[PDB]
RNA sequence: GUUCAGCUGU
RNA sequence: CUCCGCAUAAGCCUGCGUCAGAUUAAAAUGAACUGACAAUUAACAGCCCAAUAUCUACAAUCAACCAACAAGUCAUUAUUACCCUCACUGUCAACCCAACACAGGCAUGCUCAUAAGGAAAGGUUAAAAAAAGUAAAAGGAACUCGGCA
RNA sequence: GCUACCUAAGAACAGCUAAAAGAGCAAGAUUUAUAGGUAGAGGCGACAAACCUA
């Protein structure tokens, strides 16, 4: 009966998923890295 | 359709009118004037009239007392109505209340009215007065009925 | 002959005022000079965890 | 039911400053002549009646330190007395208010 | 399971 | 009125404390918006542990009796090594995920009807239509795709 | 971080017949918090061809 309640916060979650060590953890994950340097992102990960 | 509904609808319905009204008469008792809404003030200025003629039948009167303990929700006034609006009345048998309409309240624009226990000790209201009999018009009319006189007389 | 029985001049028992909760809270306490056994008034006094 | 056509600015006019949208002139108005301000014939005035509510509240101010607490109204009679007035032979056996100030003209000592 | 009996402003 | 409430966890991150305001809510006191100032103090909680070998058949259920089956969260010793002490971090709130008429969602402990927490009515009038509720003569599914038990 | 299934280690369940324990009225093929796993030529599915943050 909810409706757009996807999101359930949790930091152990956010950071294990979308983390920096998750992203460096994989070559895929260094390369998003690097587009977002290249961008100019202020927050390169979570 | 609403012929002959004497009463208002207030509040959340029934019991809840009453009990606004008690309230409101609570309120008058203790203070001996309040001001509140007009039409709230017009309602429950039947039930202020008739509160005093419970408290003249007297404390010892059982039916009498049911009534004070009802409709004073504040047990201090009900030695107070018996023992000092009752008595202040005695002598007259209405007319305790005098009900005026004071101008329209800032928030919403309400219609407002003051309602008062004829003889407490606050300032005297600014009631309404008739012209002066001195007056142009009330002068013509004093002579007109001092002619009547005489011609009656005769 | 009679004499006129007046209601107790106690604030009300339901009301949201100051006086409306100190007599709550003697009527709770009521229960504590009510209750017989020492279970018992341990029990109400101690239920309410704040 | 969607409008059908944009209602022009002539039409506007013609509802919004009809006669029955425009604010009636008020003919009930008059001068008080206690303070000399306006009223209407039928309402108390604004200023009298602040007036005597101003000085009334004072006067449930002095009650309620006399009574000290709640539940505590009096089974006998109140009589308000101003500085340099002495309890009436009527006004006597009556819960008695002392105001610090002088009675004012239009209250009357009764 | 119906019919029946019973109740309801359907 | 109570539908809750208080606390913890999770989430959130200063988000109704003081002062001031020309800002704001229907509201020129309030203020959850703006500026300044202040604040949550560890005992609770988080943050743990020397090595090598070795040990660990007997559920729980008031565990006793009578029983089982889906067969179960709970344990060491030997020798070596080791003299030192109370750091660091969380601690505030009217709070989260949502929806934008709470539409709704939300773990655990305690309270089991509250000692905690709250306000359905801006004012009036009392037309229709509409929504919900209550009462209803006689009849009691008749007239209706199809009532209820 | 939704949802489906699964893994680890947790938690919850008043009364009433109550032998039998069972969605009987009102303890289970139950519900539920936490972390993890399975990824689009795929996953997962007591299979709606559904669901996998519209
Ligand atoms: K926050
Ligand atoms: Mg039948
Ligand atoms: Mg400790
Ligand atoms: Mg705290
Ligand atoms: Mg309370
Ligand atoms: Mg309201
Ligand atoms: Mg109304
Ligand atoms: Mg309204
Ligand atoms: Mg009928
Ligand atoms: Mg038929
Ligand atoms: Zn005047």
């Amino acid at each position: 009966k909810a409706r757009g309640n996807e999101y359930q916060p949790s930091n152990i979650k956010r950071k294990n998923k979308h983390g920096w060590v998750r992203r460096l953890s994989t070559p895929a994950g260094v390369q998003v890295i690097l587009r977002r340097m290249l961008k100019g992102r202020k927050s390169l990960s979570h | 359709i609403s012929h002959g509904r004497v009463f208002r609808r207030m509040g959340l319905g029934p019991e809840s009118r009453i009990h606004l009204l008690r309230n409101l008469l609570t309120g008058l008792v203790r203070h001996e004037r309040i001001e509140a809404p007009w039409a709230r003030v017009d309602e429950m200025r039947g039930y202020a009239e008739k509160l005093i003629d419970y408290g003249k039948l007297g404390d010892t009167n059982e039916r009498a007392m049911r009534m004070a303990d009802f409709w004073l929700t504040e047990k201090d006034l009900i030695p107070k109505l018996f023992q000092v609006l009752a008595p202040r009345y005695k002598d007259q048998t209405g007319g305790y209340t005098r009900m005026l309409q004071i101008p329209n309240r800032s928030l919403d624009r309400a219609k407002m009215a003051v309602i008062e226990y004829k003889g407490n000790c606050l300032p005297p209201l600014p009631l309404p007065r008739r012209d002066s009999h001195l007056t142009l018009l009330n002068q013509l009319l004093q002579g007109l009925r001092q002619d009547l006189r005489q011609s009656q007389e005769a | 002959t009679p004499v006129a029985r007046y209601p107790p001049i106690v604030a009300s028992m339901t009301a949201d005022s100051k006086a409306a909760r100190l007599r709550r809270i003697e009527r709770w306490q009521a229960t504590v000079h009510a209750a017989e056994s020492v279970d018992e008034k341990l029990r109400i006094l101690t239920k309410m965890q704040f | 039911a969607a409008p059908k056509n944009r209602r022009t600015i002539e039409v506007n006019r013609c509802r919004r400053r009809n006669p029955q949208k425009l604010i009636k002139v008020k003919n009930n108005i008059d001068v008080c002549p206690e303070c000399g301000h306006l009223k209407q014939k039928h309402v108390l005035c604004a200023y009298c009646y602040e007036k005597v509510c101003k000085e009334t509240a004072e006067i449930r101010r002095q009650i309620g330190k006399q009574e000290g607490g709640p539940f505590k109204a009096p089974t006998i009679e109140t009589v308000v007395l101003y500085t340099g007035e002495t309890p009436s032979e009527q006004d006597q056996g009556k819960r008695i208010i002392e105001r610090d100030r002088k009675r004012p003209s239009w209250f009357t000592q009764n």
